[PDB]
């Protein structure tokens, strides 16, 4: 929630619209401090770099409300609000 | 609503109380700014139109917002934002008046914020349009007036961040 | 320069040349108050570009001026110890910093802006717009002959409007705030290397 | 669009799409290939249309560049001619989609409080866009400029 | 910013002498004229809209050609940016018959003046031919008293004199 | 970690661009010599899978008690759990390192530790010594005189940096005591 | 440097205005009163001499280690250093009276006179208290409230001219402080 | 300073040797491409004054901060300094570009330039983006491709001094940053 | 009326009119003298008063009057000239009235439509009334130009 405000993507799961969010715990951002996923975000933090933090957090709204009973035993491929 | 006078005579009702030297105190002071409220009401309904333009002007008229993409892009939404900035002068204005921001509460600000988050506007952008509004206004009636009118201003500001 | 007949003086003269002489120059001789009795040595490392020459040591040495738009917080910062005032420096120049990583952005938001209008005002350019009037005293202009009625403006730039017009003034509403912090930290800097040079006294510190 | 459209009247009344509305959808999709190569002809060659309308405009309309006008200056004779490139590609969605839709949805509703709102003469607009529709309906064919212009007709009609 | 204690203390401070009675004397000279010439201030002050514009347009009466394509004013806001310069000069004007000196006048309008206007392409004749104008659309018992005028004309023509 | 430093640009954020903003305190911990935090967090994230093993075989080395049948550290579970528990130690060390304050150290691993070790009767004297192993190895990478490993820095002095870590694994340990 | 009139103006310069008559007034205020000023400054002038030596020795009546082997104003060149600076002070003070303003008092006294004092090793206490005391003989003066010696002048009130001296005093002993 | 002959000359007398056939082409195709450079700066000469002018004025015109009432070119004696740097900036990027080599724009021009606009309260970012406007005026004028004025030379290309001179603002604009 | 929209808005509520009402009919008729003296002044100064507005409307807005201008001619300048004089006489009524219930339901309900038909710019005929604004309050005192000018403002606000 902390970096959804700093970061403005708090006004894009604001609306209306019916989203999917996958938001990692605590637990998740705590672990990013292994060598692999430090070498590809830790320049996330400097301060001029608000710019991919943006994208990073926007991957993770889904367009649509996909409950867990909905995707049993099914693969489904959609674009997030990333684009990707 | 409930104006400054309302607002002392039902403090004073709720304790069965008559009115004493401090209700008289506020009294007199709102009598004394009485006149000045009306002059800069009068000032603010001659110029509503230019001081919108204006401050839309000075805050958000070439940004990116109103290219494609931006929450006001089409003519629809220009058309919509404007008719808002109108609806938030008028009700300054009106809050100004009384003295009292009530009416603020009942008839603006009450379920704003949730209206604005699931039609998808932008409330930074409408924060900053609301405060150069503040600025033309303040300009346009002079220190005192605009001192009060930007109190409601800041209000409404408050009320919707 | 002083001739047979002119006590010498400390030249200011726009030039000055090799700019590394002119911080020297305001280092050398700085305020109306200071002497040359008990004073360490000071131009060997500046000189071979080694010991980088303190900002504030500069605007000690300049004569001052009456326009003081960003009034020298020397005699308005309060006697509070060295920590705090560490605290205070750090903080300033934080948000010195968070205030130039976004007027790069505006400055993008200006190119853009310019890239958004470009082959408009090239279909613009070799397009005959003549006026209606106020370019020949034959016709009548009325109150446009030159403007009208104080409505020259502040400034000429505000009154014209554009896309590009209107983020001009952003940049230049973000300006005056930058240089308002960015003239904090000199001071204080003024205020920590002074309170060095006190522990250096023979002291408590 | 006119599928669109006819799906929403349908809709409203609680019925399917009566044989009438098919017939239309029919009509339409078997079009759509004239209409994807008019919006191509109107498309790529935006540049001499909207040069062609401002100087008919200008020459129509000399206020609005004299000084002091509203699109009086460099910038704002650009930005002029940038609402008229914005009117040239809603005509063209509005093309493609069969019906206006696309134009009146986006660019019509509230037009007149924007340019109010913005210190525009709307009268100086629908010149532009009348001046537009000369010239962009001098490059097509006879049936052609014909169905071209029902549209620019259309948008001076709601720029009153 | 020569005031008349600007020049007294600073030339008693060259000695390192204490305020004499020279230096008391040239303050109460500063009373007597100062009097007066603060109501050209309020002349000034007040009036500086329609002073401007009475002026403005007096340059570019004289000076037609400026008009063109590629000149000083060759479009609005040229005469934007020249109505605004001629608010500025008056503008030390005023501050030059409230202190009393033409301080502010030499170090924010004349220091520095023919080097800007000469790389700017900006007429000198443009600039004195709006304060050339102002001095003599003055007529004395009209707009101020007699001790005014004088001393808001020679602020005038100080300024006229330094610029050309 | 990726919330450790304030980042406040940000545009039509409509609650953060045109409001308060951490500007005051956010901004003066990343001017003032973040550059020598990075390093030292890369410092820590790129060796902490040996340091955790290096730590655990020194314990070990030291106490074979814990190895042997009804020790802690017997079984296919306890190996496992007790690897998984020191490196979990040393990722919140190493945030707290990253945060400069050691508040969710307390707050997420610290909070209830010690009880949790006495209800599962877990030693508490091995665990003392296994994050004094790590604050040794800590505090050698972070003066770069690890006689095995080497990286390459922009010259310069980090102790003050390096006291901070071991601040904070004395936390730790009198934490667990 | 600038006076009273001048304030005025740089602080009108900052608000793009002319000099109205909203403000003007507190100026013929100041100037109605130029004659009571010019009987104020007159007062300290005419006793420069006498205040000098009444405040520097004492400072030493009341501080007798500032005279001993090893003490600044010990010697008879520190001496004259010390009642040289004293009436530096009292002249730059008196400047500050005569204009109504304290801007020669800031760029041109005090500025760049807090490490030329350290660099020499000056007694900070003992500077405040001397610059303290030559205001407690300014404020008799002004008042003609001194016991040994009294002027003619014409009857009245002089408070607000020895409350701007008095501010001035203390305004030079805070930048050595 | 130094110039593209004597670089070299300092870069192999850090080796101790001669100077041999091996490097002796670069120099020589510094010569015969020699007398396209002095067509190159003769370009920058002939406009130098309408430089300055389309430079700063251009900064106004997409700043007009600057000039607002306490900006840093307000008044009429800031604008004839700012006006005055812009040439000199002008003037040692001509030297370094007749000389083919940095050295003289670096020591008597940029070498401690940056903390003296510190000191001094001027901006930097309105002066990177005054150098810059001068920069795209001189690719404009290397390449013939200014669109007011056209000059007469011998047809061929001149990107490599286009991009001399293109590298030598840029270097003036990070030492001022 | 101020009379008559005190009735009607009692009369909606079916009450009779409480003191309040009662005391501002009361204050109404006790300064009804100074409301004719002051439309007197107004009234018999008119021509003054749509000459000099004419002329600052014509030297702010030339384009009106310019080859082509909607007042362009002798004609058409007149007619512009009888509009101001409307607009005066129309204050003249409001001023007597207490009240804007003359000035908006005579000219004012349905200002744009007419003049949009008409093909006049109504931000100049804004501008004339503003005009005429000044010329009017610069022949009364102090009070009486304050309260006259209460209706050009109103008059302004709905001619934007
Ligand atoms: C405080 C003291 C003070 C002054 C005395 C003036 C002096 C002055 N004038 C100009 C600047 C100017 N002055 C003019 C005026 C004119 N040029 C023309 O095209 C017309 C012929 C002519 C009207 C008489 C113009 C146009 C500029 C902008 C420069 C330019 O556009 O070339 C500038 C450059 C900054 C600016 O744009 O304002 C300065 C410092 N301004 C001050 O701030
Ligand atoms: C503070 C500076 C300041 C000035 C320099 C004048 C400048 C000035 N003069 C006039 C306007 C006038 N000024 C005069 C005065 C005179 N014409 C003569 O032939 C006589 C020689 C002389 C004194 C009797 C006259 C007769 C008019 C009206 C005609 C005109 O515009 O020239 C006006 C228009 C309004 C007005 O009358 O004030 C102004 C602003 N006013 C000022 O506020
Ligand atoms: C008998 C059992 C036994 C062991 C298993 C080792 C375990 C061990 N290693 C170190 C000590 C250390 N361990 C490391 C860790 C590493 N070095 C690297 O270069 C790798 C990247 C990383 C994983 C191998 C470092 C950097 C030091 C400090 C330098 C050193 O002493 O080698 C220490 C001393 C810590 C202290 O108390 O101060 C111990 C006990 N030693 C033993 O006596
Ligand atoms: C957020 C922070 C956080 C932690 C630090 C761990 C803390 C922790 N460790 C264990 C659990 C355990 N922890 C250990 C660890 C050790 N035993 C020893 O003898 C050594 C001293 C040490 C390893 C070096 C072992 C062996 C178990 C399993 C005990 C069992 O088998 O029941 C448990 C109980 C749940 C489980 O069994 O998995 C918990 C909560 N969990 C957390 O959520
Ligand atoms: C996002 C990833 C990221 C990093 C890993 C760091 C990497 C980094 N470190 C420094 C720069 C530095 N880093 C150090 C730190 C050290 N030097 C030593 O010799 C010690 C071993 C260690 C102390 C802990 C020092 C002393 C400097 C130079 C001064 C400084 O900038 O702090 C710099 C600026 C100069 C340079 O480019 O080298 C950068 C980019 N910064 C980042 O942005
Ligand atoms: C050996 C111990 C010793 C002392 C303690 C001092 C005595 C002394 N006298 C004054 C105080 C003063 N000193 C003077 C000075 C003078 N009075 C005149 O009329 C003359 C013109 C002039 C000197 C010739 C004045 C005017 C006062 C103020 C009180 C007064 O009017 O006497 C003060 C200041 C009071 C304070 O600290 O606030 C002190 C400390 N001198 C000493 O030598
Ligand atoms: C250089 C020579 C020179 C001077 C020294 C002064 C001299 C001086 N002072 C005053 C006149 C006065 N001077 C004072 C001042 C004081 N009265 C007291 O009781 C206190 C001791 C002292 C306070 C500082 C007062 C109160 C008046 C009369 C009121 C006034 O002038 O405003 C007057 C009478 C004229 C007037 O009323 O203004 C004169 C000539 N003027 C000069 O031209
Ligand atoms: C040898 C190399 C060399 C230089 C580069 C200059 C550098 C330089 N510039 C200034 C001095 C100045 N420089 C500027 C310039 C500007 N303010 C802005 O925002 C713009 C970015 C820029 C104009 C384009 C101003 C305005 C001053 C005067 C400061 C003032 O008085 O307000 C000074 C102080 C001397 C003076 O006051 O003139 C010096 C040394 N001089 C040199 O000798
Ligand atoms: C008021 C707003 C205002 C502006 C936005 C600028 C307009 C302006 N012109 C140029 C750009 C230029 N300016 C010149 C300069 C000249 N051209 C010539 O041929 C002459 C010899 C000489 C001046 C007399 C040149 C050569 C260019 C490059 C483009 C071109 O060839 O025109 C640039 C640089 C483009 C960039 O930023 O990268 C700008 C910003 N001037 C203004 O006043
Ligand atoms: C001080 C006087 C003086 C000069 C100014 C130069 C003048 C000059 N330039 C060139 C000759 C030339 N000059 C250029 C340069 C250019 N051509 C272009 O299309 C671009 C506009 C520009 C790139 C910067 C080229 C490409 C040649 C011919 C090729 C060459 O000389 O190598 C020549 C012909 C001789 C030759 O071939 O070398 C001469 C005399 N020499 C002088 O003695
Ligand atoms: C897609 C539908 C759509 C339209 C049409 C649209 C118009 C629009 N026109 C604008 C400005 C403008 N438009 C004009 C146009 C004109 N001046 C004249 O005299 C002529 C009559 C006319 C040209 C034909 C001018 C001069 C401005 C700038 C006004 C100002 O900044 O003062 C602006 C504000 C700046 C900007 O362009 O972002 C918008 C949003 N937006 C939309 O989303
Ligand atoms: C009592 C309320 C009221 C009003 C206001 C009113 C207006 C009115 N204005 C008219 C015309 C007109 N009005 C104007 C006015 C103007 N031209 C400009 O450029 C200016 C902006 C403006 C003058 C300020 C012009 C030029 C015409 C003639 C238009 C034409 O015939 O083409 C006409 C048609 C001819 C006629 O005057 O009978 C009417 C009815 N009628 C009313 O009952």
């Amino acid at each position: 929630v902390k970096l959804l405000n700093e970061s403005g993507v708090e006004k894009l799961v604001e609306q209306a619209g019916p989203y999917t969010v996958f938001a990692p715990t605590d637990d998740a951002f705590a672990a990013l401090l292994e060598p692999h996923s430090f070498n590809k975000l830790a320049t996330l933090l400097r301060p001029e770099n608000n710019d991919a933090l943006r994208k990073v957090l926007m991957h993770h709204v889904i367009p649509g409300a996909f409950t867990s009973a909905s995707l049993m035993d099914r693969a489904v491929t959609v674009k997030s609000l990333a684009g990707e | 609503m409930q104006d400054a006078i309302t607002s002392v005579i039902n403090a004073a009702d709720v304790q069965g109380k008559y009115l004493d030297a401090n209700s008289v105190e506020k009294l007199r002071g709102y009598f004394q700014t009485g006149e000045l409220r009306v002059r800069a009401a009068a000032t603010i309904a001659a110029n509503a139109a230019t001081i919108i333009k204006e401050a839309v002007a000075k805050s958000l008229l070439y940004s990116d917002i109103t290219r494609p993409g931006g929450n006001m892009y089409t003519t629809r939404r220009y058309a919509a934002c404007i008719r808002d900035l109108d609806y938030y002068l008028r009700y300054a204005t009106y809050g100004m008046l009384a003295g009292d921001p009530s009416i603020l509460d009942e008839r603006v600000l009450n379920g704003l914020k949730e209206t604005y988050n699931s039609l998808g506007v932008p409330i930074g952008a409408t924060i900053q349009a609301i405060q150069a509004m503040k600025e033309v206004t303040g300009s346009l009636v002079g220190s005192d007036a605009g001192k009060e009118m930007g109190l409601y201003f800041d209000y409404i500001c408050s009320g919707l961040s | 320069v002083f001739g047979l007949d002119t006590v010498p003086y400390m030249r200011f003269r726009g030039t000055y040349a090799p700019n590394s002489t002119f911080n020297l120059q305001c280092r050398l001789q700085g305020g109306w108050a200071r002497s040359d009795k008990k004073l360490p040595m000071m131009s060997m490392l500046p000189l071979n570009n080694k010991a980088a020459i303190m900002p504030h040591q500069i605007v000690d040495g300049l004569p001052v001026i009456p326009n003081s738009e960003h009034p020298s917080q020397k005699y308005n910062v309060p006697k509070v110890s060295r920590e705090k005032l560490q605290r205070e420096l750090l903080i300033a120049q934080g948000k010195a910093n968070a205030l130039q990583i976004e007027l790069d952005a505006a400055y993008t938001s200006l190119a853009s802006s310019r890239a958004f209008l470009a082959p408009f005002a090239a279909m613009a350019a070799d397009m005959d717009i003549r006026p209606l009037y106020g370019k020949n005293p034959q016709v009548f202009a009325g109150q446009f002959l030159g403007v009208g009625a104080g409505q020259w403006g502040k400034t000429g730039a505000d009154t014209v409007r554009g896309r590009s017009r209107r983020v001009a003034a952003d940049i230049g509403v973000k300006e005056f705030q930058l240089e308002r912090v960015k003239q904090l930290v000199v001071d204080l800097q003024r205020a920590l290397a002074l309170e060095d040079a006190e522990a250096d006294a023979p002291a408590t510190s | 669009s006119i599928v669109t459209k006819s799906i929403v009247n349908a809709d409203a009344e609680a019925r399917y799409l009566s044989p009438g509305e098919l017939d239309r959808i029919k009509s339409f999709v078997l079009s759509g290939q004239r209409r994807l190569r008019i919006a191509q002809t109107l498309t790529e060659n935006r540049e001499r249309i909207v040069k062609q309308g401002g100087q008919q405009l200008f020459q129509r309309r000399p206020d609005v560049v004299s000084p002091g006008g509203n699109a009086y200056g460099e910038e704002m004779t650009a930005t002029c001619l940038r609402d008229l490139d914005y009117y040239l590609r809603l005509v063209t969605y509005g093309i493609i989609a069969g019906d206006v839709t696309p134009i009146e949805e986006i660019g019509l509703v509230g037009v007149k409080e924007m340019y109010s709102a913005l210190g525009t003469p709307i009268s100086g607009v629908a010149e532009g866009i009348r001046c537009m529709k000369d010239v962009a309906c001098s490059l097509l064919s006879g049936e052609d400029a014909a169905e071209v212009g029902f549209y620019f007709d259309y948008t001076l009609a709601a720029m009153q | 910013m020569k005031s008349v204690i600007t020049t007294v203390v600073s030339a008693a401070d060259a000695a390192g002498r204490f305020p004499s009675n020279s230096d008391l004397e040239s303050i109460q000279g500063n009373i007597q004229r100062s009097a007066a010439r603060l109501e050209a201030a309020e002349k000034l002050a007040g009036n500086h809209e329609a002073v401007v514009k009475e002026a403005g347009d007096a340059c570019f009466a004289k000076y037609a050609y400026l008009k063109n394509p590629g000149e000083a004013g060759e479009n609005q806001e040229k005469i934007n940016k020249c109505y605004r310069d001629v608010d500025h000069y008056m503008r030390l004007v005023n501050y030059c018959l409230v202190v009393g000196g033409t301080g502010p006048l030499d170090e924010w309008g004349i220091a520095g003046a023919r080097e800007v206007y000469r790389t700017l392409n900006l007429p000198t004749s443009a600039y004195v031919a709006s304060i050339a104008y102002t001095r003599d659309r003055l007529c004395v018992p009209r707009d101020m008293s007699a001790q005014a005028g004088v001393e808001f004309s020679a602020y005038l023509d100080y300024l006229i004199n330094a610029l050309s | 970690m990726l919330d450790a430093f304030s980042r406040v640009v940000v545009n039509s954020d409509a609650k953060a661009a045109y409001v308060g903003g951490s500007d005051l305190q956010a901004l003066k911990s990343f001017i003032a010599d973040g550059n020598k935090r990075l390093d030292a967090v890369n410092s820590i994230v790129s060796n902490a899978s040996c340091m955790v093993s290096d730590a655990v075989s020194g314990m070990i080395c030291e106490n074979p008690g814990l190895i042997s049948p009804g020790g802690n550290c017997y079984t296919n579970r306890r190996m496992a759990a007790c690897l998984r528990d020191g490196e979990i130690i040393l990722r919140y060390v190493s945030y707290a390192l990253l945060a400069g304050d050691a508040s969710v150290l307390e707050d997420r691993c610290l909070n209830g530790l010690k009880e949790t070790y006495i209800a599962l009767g877990v030693p508490t004297n091995s665990s003392i010594r296994a994050v004094s192993i790590m604050k040794a190895q800590a505090v050698a990478f972070i003066t770069n005189t690890a006689t095995e490993r080497k990286m390459s820095f922009a010259a310069g002095d980090c102790t003050s940096l390096a006291s901070e870590v071991a601040s904070y694994f004395d936390r730790v340990g009198a934490a667990i005591s």
